[PDB]
């Protein structure tokens, strides 16, 4: 989220993410996530 | 079966969606749970007769 | 319509527009009433 360079719609780039430990908590009181508008999952069950 | 919900799980969906979207799915598996045991008893009676 | 009891707060929060951040102190797209917003 913090990084410089980003890609366009032609060129999207791909990052999958590993075992790791998903603190979605600390992920709204950054600066660019704000809007959460989808189908599927909810964002209070990310959490669990 | 789904009856063209998400999934058949209960579990999945109360925890999975929102507390108010996941009360289409759960209705959608009910009209068919509650229809299937119609139909068993249904059938049940007609064998009975 | 005719309704027994209206009541209304005041809270500004910027726009957390999605809720109504804020189990942190919850209306749902369920609840009976409406809402006011304006800049």
């Amino acid at each position: 989220f913090n990084a410089t360079r980003f890609a366009s719609v032609y060129a999207w780039n791909r990052k999958r993410i590993s075992n790791c430990v998903a603190d979605y908590s600390v992920l709204y009181n950054l600066a660019p996530f704000f809007t959460f508008k989808c189908y599927g999952v909810s964002p209070t069950k990310l959490n669990d | 079966s789904k009856f063209g919900a998400i999934s058949s799980v209960l579990n999945d969906i109360f925890s999975r969606l929102d507390p108010p979207e996941a009360e289409v799915q759960i209705d959608r598996l009910i009209t068919g749970r509650l229809q299937s045991l119609q139909t068993y008893v249904t059938q049940q009676l007609i064998r009975a007769a | 319509l005719c309704f027994t009891n209206v009541y209304a707060d005041s809270f500004v929060i910027r726009g957390e527009v999605r809720q109504i951040n804020i189990d942190y102190n919850k209306l749902p797209d369920d609840f009976t009433g409406c809402v006011i917003a304006w800049n």
